[PDB]
Formats: C-alpha cells, structure tokens, sequence
C-alpha cells in the first residue's frame, strides 16, 4: 500500500533529487518505474523504507506516515519490505546460508523450519550446489541473486527491487521475472525497477517513468 | 709500719696503675668505638634490627661507664691523697 | 536461557577467521595487564614484608637500680598512661651485663664492679597511625613528667628520613599505578574498537534489513567480553611464569636476613575480578564501539 | 621521485585528518603506552644519582702500635693506599682528629689524668665501591696481616651481603618489569598500527588489482606508522615534562631532612630524539609487517 | 597478438570456471563474449589480467608469458591493462578526481597535465560536474562511469570491460558503447562481456559465447 503526496528529498550537496513526485498504486499489483541515469528512482525506493527521511513531504504507507516517526519503530517497517539494493549488499563475513537466512532469524523463526525456508527460497532462484559457501568466491551474477533469494523469505508483504536482471543473462531473467509474477497472485506489491526496456514490454502494469521527479 | 707501709703502698699504687691502664683500654674501645659510630648519612644507621639497637646500647653503656670511672677514680684518690700523705708525716714524726 | 545462540556462535568465526590477528591482539592485552598485576603483587609482598619489618623508632627510658629497686618494675603500670603504645616488654637485669661481656668484649675489665650503675633501656615504640613530624615530639612532656627517671634522651632522627624515602616511593607508585590503569583501559578501548570498526559493512547490512536496536549489538558485545576474557586469562597464565622466575632470586635475600621469606600468589577472589574487570571494560568499549556507530547509518 | 613521497604523506596526513576521534585515540593509546618507559626511566636516572650518598662499603681500620707519631704512622698509611685496591685515603690524625670526641660524642674527656693520648686516629680508609667483598675479603686480609703491630684487623662487615642481595632483587625486578614494558611499547603501536592497515586492506585489494607499483602501496602505510609513533612518543615526552614538573615539588621534602641540592634532572636532549627515532622505526616496521601481510594474501 | 591455447582454472572448492578455452585475438580487435550467470565470463578476464593465474595450461599476452609470473613483475603488465570490473572496485574514503588520477599518479605523470587529462577522461565519459565529491554519496549507476572513466585514462594498450552498462539506462548504453568505438582506431582490444544482446543486435562486431566453460567460439 503506497501512496505519495507531494515529496521533495535534497541531500546536503544542494542537489534535488525529486522535486515533485505523487502516484498512489493499489495493494497487490506490480510496477515497472525506469528513468535515465541522473533519475532518482533508486531513492524513491529509499524513502520507502525509512532509511532516507522525505525532508519536506508526506509520505503514505499502509496506513501510517513515515515523516516524524523515531528510531525505535524505523527498522520495525524494514522486516515487511523485501528491498533489493544497488550493490549487492551482503555479509561477506559469513557463509551464504548464513546470508540468506537472516530475516528468518531476525523474525524469530524456529531452527528447524529455516532450513526447509530457505531451501525452498534457493529453489526456485537456482542455488544448491553453491550453498554453505561465502560470498566471496560467488560471482556478481550469483551474488544478485542471493539478496534476491533474501529478500523472497517470509512472504513480505511489499516487494521492492532496483535493478535485479543486471548481471542475469536474458533466459534467466525471464524466469525470474515469472518469479516476481510467481508471487504477484498472493497479495503483495511488486515496484520492479530497471533500465531495460525490451524484457519489460511484453507486459504492462504500472511500466511509468522518472525524469528528475517529474512523471507526465 | 714504716718501710711496710711504704711496701705495701708500692702494691696498691702498681694496681692503681693497673686500673688507669684499663682506664685508658676502656677509653680505646669506646673511641675505637665512637667512630664505629662514625658515619656521615648513609645507610648504616638503618640496617636491620638487633645489631644497631645492639650498638646504641653499648654507646649508651658506655656513657654510664665513663662516668662512672670518675668516681672510681674519686674513691681511690680519696686514700691517695689522705693515706700517703699521714704514712709520710708518721714516718717523719717518728724519726 | 538460550534462546539466540546466533550470537554466542557467531562472534566465534571472526575470532577463528584470523587466528593470528586474535592471538597478538590477545597477546598486547595479556602484556598490558600483566605490568599492573606483576606491580600489585610487588605491592601486596613488601606490604606483608612490611609487617614484621620496617621497625618503630626506638625511645629510650632510663630506669637505673640507683633510685629505687621494686619501682623500676613497678613503673610499667604507669606507663600505659600514654596512647599509641602497643609493646611494652622490658628487659631483665642480667641483659645488661649479659650483652656488654658477650658483643663489646670488654667485659674482661669490669670483673672488680663493687657497684653496678648501669641502667637499663626500656622497649617503648608507637603504632604505625602516630608516626612521623612533631608527633614524636608531643609525647616528650609526659614522658618528661614521669617520675623514677633521671634522665631521657631523643636519640633518634633516622626514622624522619625513612618516612621521606618511603613517601616519594609511595607518590611515585600511586602516580605510576592509576597510570597502568588508564593504559589497560585505553589498550581494551582500542584494541575492541577497530574490530568493530573493521567490519563496518556488517553493521551496515544489518541495519539497513530491518533488525532490532540488540540485534546488532548481539555478536559484538560477545566478542569484545571474550577477548577481555582471553586477555586477562592469558595475563594470569604469564604472570606466575614471572613469580616462578623471581621465586629463585628472592631466596638468597631470606637468609642474609636469617628468616625464610616466600612469594604471596593471586588469589582466587581478585583472579576472578581481574576477569571480570577485563570483560566488563571489554564489553562497554564494544559497546560505545558499535551504538556510536549505529547513528551513523540512520540519516 | 620526491612528488610521490609528498604525495604518499599528503596521503597519510588526509587519513589521520580524517577520524579525529579515532587518531587522537590511537595517538592517545602509544603515548600512554610509552609514557611508562620514560617514567622508570627517570627513576631509574633518579636512583642512580644516589650514587653519592649510596654507601662506602668497607670501612676499615687498621692502626698500628702505640706512640707512632710524626711520618712513621704516614708511611705506613701511605703504604697502605699503595695496593690495587685502595687507591684514596685522607691521612686525619693527632689531637685535632680527636677533637671530634669531645664536641660530637661529648662523654668525659678525663684530662685530670688521660696525659698523653694514648690512640690518635685509627686509620680512615675508603676503598673503592665493592669488588672487595666477601669474595675477595679473606685475600687482601692476607696483603695487611703480614706487617705485625696492628691491633686492629677487625672486620666486622655490618652491611654483610644485605644491601647487595636487595641490590640484586631490585635489580632484577626492575629488569624483568622493564623487558615488558620494552615488549608492550612494541606490541601496543605493532596492533595499533596493523589494525589502522587492517581497516584499509580494500584500499590495498584495489591498488593491487589496477596497475601499481610494489613499492607504492608500502609508503603511505609507512608514513602512515611513523607519525602515528611520532605522535605518540611526542606527546610521551610531553606528559613526561608535566610528571616532572609535578615530581618537582615531591623531593623538595626529602631535601630538607638530608640538606643536599637535588634535581630531578629529567628529559634531557640526547635522549628524547632517540626515543623519537626508535618509536619511528617501531612504527615503520610495523607498518612494514602488516602492508607485508596484507600484500601477500591477495597474490594469485 | 594475445592468444590462449589449452587453458583451465580449478578452484579450490573443485568447481571448474573453465574446460579449455582455444581463441586468438589481433591488437585493435573488439569482442563481445557472452553467456548465462554460470559460465566463465568475468573469470576469463581475471585470467588476462594476470589477477588469476591458471590452474592447467601456459597464457601468452602482447608478446610475453605471463604464465607462473613472479610477484614483482605482474604489477608492471598491469599498467596498460585498463580492466573495468563488475563490482565498483573504488578507492572509498577518497575523492572522484583522485580515484580516476591514480592510474596517473603510477605512471609518474606531473601535476600539470594530470588534471587536463582526468578532467577529459571525466567529460567524455560524462561525470565532470561530480568530480569533488565522494563514491559513497555518488548515485549507484554512476559509481560505475567513474570506473570507465578510471579504465579510459592514460591510454591503455589492452582495454578489459567486465560488464559495462549494468547499472546504465537504454540511451545511455549506446553512448558509453560508442566512447569504445573510437578506440578501435588505435591499437586497443576491447574485451565487452555483456548479459543483454539488445545493444549487440545492431552491431556487427565478433560474437563468442561462454556456456558452462566451453567457449570455442
Ligand atoms: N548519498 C548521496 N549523496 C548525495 N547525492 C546523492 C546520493 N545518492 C544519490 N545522490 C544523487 O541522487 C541522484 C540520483 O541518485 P540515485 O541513487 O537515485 O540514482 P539511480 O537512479 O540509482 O541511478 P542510475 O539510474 O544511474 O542507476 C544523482 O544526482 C546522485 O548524485
Ligand atoms: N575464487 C573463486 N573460488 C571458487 N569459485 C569461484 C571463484 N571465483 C569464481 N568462482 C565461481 O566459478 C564460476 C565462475 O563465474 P564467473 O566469475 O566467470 O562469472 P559468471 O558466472 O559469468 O557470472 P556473472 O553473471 O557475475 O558475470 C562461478 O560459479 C563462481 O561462483
């Protein structure tokens, strides 16, 4: 459930970001939002999770505006958002096991059903025989997928994604776009954002784009 | 006694001489000692225990004992001077 | 009460990862503590040393048999009549003449002693708390005062120095021992806070998912505990190396004294606050590691 | 060749600006650290200006028979500093030597009946430290009991080994304290300096995977440790002035009750240079070893 | 005239990144290897660099071998290896201009010229204006142009791109492709190892493919 009004995120280089930005979207549907490279998109992703603050602007989600709210219910909001980021950000200290489960043992979740979820999690994006290894020695293309593989655990209620199918080759791309839309029949909102178009236009559901903030 | 007196006077003065002489070894002792106690600041008098109280008390011992060899002295010039001098004017009175 | 055993098992591989890194780091802390342990135990021994040595200044009553006989026994009961004093033995009357024939050697000249004046010395010395200045001198009045003596004297003056000597060794070890204090506490503070700050990226991943406030600060608080503990283990185990090394040496200095002088250990109880002194230090520099750095990644 | 070297320190000084809660600290750190050295070391430049108001060990008197007056009693105590052992003696004697019985000991002087004195001076005799001991007391014991006419050949050796074996004890505590306090100046600055690399080692993995130099990716690293050791044997020295300046007034008590004119005599300038040198190179060497380390773990 | 007969790698987690590999390439010849996220891609230029050495076989590059080569000597062929890497290998805690000014700084260049060629480098890739400030408050797709802009500097003799125009839009990937196609003039290889063949398909260029390790191509 995301819902924005009119927004404007400047960071402390006096650069505007978004201006003005205001779309709302229904509970449960996918988008497809691109730009060009100076596009803010990757940001508006970022305002959604809290972890960048709107400045001047209110923003909506489900039912609460994440505008003035404290630090102690800030990361309370991240377990519901599957957010994938730019750089695959990952613990390289730590096996891939390990990096997949965390949400799992963050939500509290009995040890004997993580196995079993995370398993299923690394089926369907395709990861088993380089399980129980460390990120290191993973490739860029895997190592993707791992945040993608973290980020499909516990059934989040928002999905966000910025740039996934980057160092995916095309065949598998498409398979992993059936995954989104795998779990886009159970009531979840998919904001799939990329830079290429020609995956993209086999389908139309919210496909809009970004120039600095501005929409139509 | 007349010449008795006077020999048993030489007796008595040989050990009147014989006590300054120890006189004088009881006073080499004590300087042979007061220089022991010789010591500009150092060390010395500190130590440890027992030897240096030891040492105090035979300064201090000896603080009394030279004094007291004043008074033995006193005691046998009393019958020095007072003896010798009545053994001289009875022998002159009696020839 | 093991509920997360993620963090316990977890704050185990970073120590594992780098085993030499570990071990040099818990060697610089092993070091670090092993100077004040090694300086309290060097305290703690000439402390006991102390005790049956470092002897009272001396007062010396005269209580000579001249005056009077039943009163140089009776002037014991009125001399207690004076705070401070814990040691109060008097010698016999064959002492003095028992000492002066068997260590000066002239007791051979004092066989014809028709009369004996020699007097004796009384063992009369304060408690350590009236010790030093012109406390001394304050008790000269009523020792003066006390009758059946003829004279007394003040023959003592070395005492003073002892008491200057042992004060600037004493200022001296308590500016060096708060001192080593701030040096353990400064090496804990920064050998913990680059570990933290080694792995930045860690905190950054785990914030940036949604966790909680303890989350993060789980397998940190953990880690910097037990290389606290590590520490302090390793200085315990290094430095009775170095009481059995100095064990030897400190022989030969008990018989040049005549007694028998043994080395006083670490006990079980102070062991186990060095240990939980160093993992409490351990614990908090981790802490003010990784909260400090939690604000930095909340714009 | 020297635009790299300003570069690499340029490098190294935009580091240490950075973090100034983090430089100060590890600065702190090796300046705490190397303060102790300098501290024993002043005591131990303290206790060995006590050297003059230490101790003459033997103290021997040897004097001869009685009424040896004029240069027969000077003969013989020119003689006796003739050996390889004893090289000063003050010849004191006669009556004025003896005039410190009367007015420092007091006691009686007895003149009614002392006439001659029959014991001017004994010998004063001041050998040099205590090579002479017990060891080798009974074998110059031989040297002067073969001229006759002393009656006073004893030795009683007060001191004993006493003020030795506590001489050796303190000696070796002091040793064995200080070769760890030597090995915690060397450890504190060789993680301080090792973990600062640790915190760069990405810097490192990226230099070596574009085109470097292997020598390029030592010198901001090196430059790096040495002024952190600088800094912190700097600011050694510094806290080193300010403990004198407060140990300054402490002696001032223990002046009066010997009447002597003391000074501390601390940090002087031959020293505080190469305190300064030798902390570099312990920074540079450990900066050395870790970037050594650092450089071998990411070969193919 | 950098070729590879028979080669391998082996790991030491006994995955095989190659089979053997058999291609030959003429200075100032572009190419445009490809497959799926499996097969030897980015290792294949980690092996040409020299960062990775062979596990089976003997490498020959520009004139030289550089198989088993000694730890002093592979710095000095990396210099003209102007390798673009996947993730943004990036100096942090240091700014844009001296990050991309470092590949000058080892070269020896003065302090004269060195910002009329960083400046250059900066405006043809199209990153002058964020040139003072940091990587960590750069966008995440242009953390990757300052990388072109850091492999494009003093003219390097072989040109390695391990996947440019991930992070990049539609129009903008025709335009960091064409800063590659005046370098064709001159005698650099370009190695573009990319996963999309939208900006391949309206080009006719030389076409190998990666598939689980086989190459041939
Ligand atoms: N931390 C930051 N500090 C300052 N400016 C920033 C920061 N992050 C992003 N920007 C600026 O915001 C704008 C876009 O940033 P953003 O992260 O949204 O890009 P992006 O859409 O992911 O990029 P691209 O489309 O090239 O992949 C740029 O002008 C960039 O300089
Ligand atoms: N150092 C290493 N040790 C072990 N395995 C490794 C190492 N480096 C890479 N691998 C693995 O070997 C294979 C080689 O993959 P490579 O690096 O060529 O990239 P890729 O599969 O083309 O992927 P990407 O989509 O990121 O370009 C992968 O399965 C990777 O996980």
């Amino acid at each position: 459930m995301i819902r924005f009004e009119h927004v404007s995120k400047a960071y402390l280089g006096g650069r505007q970001a978004l201006q003005g930005v205001t779309f709302h979207m229904q509970p449960g549907e996918m988008a497809f939002l691109t730009g060009h490279s100076g596009a803010g998109k990757s940001t508006l992703l970022k305002l959604i999770c809290g972890i960048e603050r709107p400045s001047a602007g209110k923003i909506w989600f489900s039912g609460h505006d994440i505008t003035r709210l404290k630090n102690r219910e800030v990361p309370f909001l991240r377990r519901q958002i599957g957010m994938i980021f730019q750089d695959h950000h990952l613990l390289m200290d730590r096996t891939v096991y390990d990096n997949v489960a965390i949400p799992l043992i963050i939500a509290g979740a009995s040890g004997d059903d993580i196995r079993r979820r995370v398993s299923a999690a690394l089926d369907k994006v395709g990861l088993l025989d380089k399980a129980k290894n460390f990120p290191i020695q993973l490739s860029g293309g895997e190592q993707q997928r791992v945040g993608i593989a973290r980020a499909v655990v516990n059934k989040p209620a928002v999905l966000l994604a910025d740039q996934p199918t980057g160092n995916l080759d095309d065949a598998l791309s498409e398979g992993i776009l059936r995954l989104f839309e795998e779990f886009n029949r159970v009531g979840v909102t998919v904001l799939m954002a990329t830079h290429d178009i020609n995956l993209i236009s086999r389908r139309s559901y919210r496909m809009l784009t970004l120039s600095d903030g501005h929409l139509h | 006694q007349l010449n008795k007196q006077i020999d048993e006077m030489n007796a008595s003065i040989a050990k009147l001489e014989q006590q300054k002489a120890a006189q004088e070894r009881s006073l080499a002792a004590q300087l042979d000692a007061a220089f022991r106690q010789g010591e500009h600041t150092g060390i010395q008098l500190i130590l440890s225990g027992e030897e240096s109280q030891r040492g105090q008390r035979l300064q201090a011992y000896f603080g009394y004992l030279n004094q007291a060899r004043q008074e033995t002295i006193a005691q046998l010039k009393q019958t020095r001077e007072e003896v010798a001098m009545q053994r001289a004017e009875l022998e002159e009175k009696q020839s | 009460n093991e509920q997360v055993r993620y963090a316990f098992h977890g704050a185990l591989q970073d120590l594992k990862s780098k085993p030499f890194a570990t071990f040099l780091t818990v060697m610089v802390i092993a070091i670090s503590l092993t100077l004040p342990s090694v300086c309290y135990m060097v305290y703690k021994n000439v402390n006991q040393a102390a005790t049956q040595y470092y002897p009272s200044p001396q007062i010396t009553v005269y209580l000579q048999k001249t005056l009077d006989d039943d009163a140089a026994a009776g002037v014991v009961a009125q001399l207690q009549a004076e705070q401070g004093v814990e040691k109060v033995n008097y010698l016999s009357r064959e002492d003095a003449l028992g000492e002066f024939r068997n260590w000066s050697g002239f007791g051979g000249a004092l066989d014809m002693l028709e009369e004996n004046p020699l007097p004796a010395v009384a063992v009369v010395i304060p408690k350590l708390d009236f010790q030093g200045t012109e406390s001394l001198n304050t008790l000269r009045d009523r020792i003066t005062q006390i009758n059946g003596i003829d004279e007394v004297r003040m023959d003592d003056s070395w005492f003073a120095r002892l008491a200057a000597l042992t004060g600037l060794v004493g200022r001296v070890s308590a500016m060096i021992g708060v001192l080593m204090v701030a040096a353990v506490f400064l090496v804990i503070g920064n050998s913990v806070r680059l570990s933290i700050f080694a792995r930045r990226d860690s905190i950054n991943v785990q914030k940036l998912i949604g966790a909680t406030d303890g989350f993060i600060l789980r397998p940190f608080l953990y880690g910097g505990a037990l290389l606290g503990f590590s520490g302090a283990l390793l200085s315990l185990i290094l430095s009775e190396i170095l009481v059995l090394r100095l064990s030897s040496a400190v022989a030969e200095v008990a018989q040049v004294f005549g007694t028998k002088f043994d080395i006083n250990g670490l006990s079980f109880d102070e062991c186990l606050l060095l240990l939980l002194v160093c993992s409490m230090i351990g614990w908090v520099a981790a802490w003010l590691a990784t909260v400090q750095h939690l604000r930095h990644f909340t714009p």
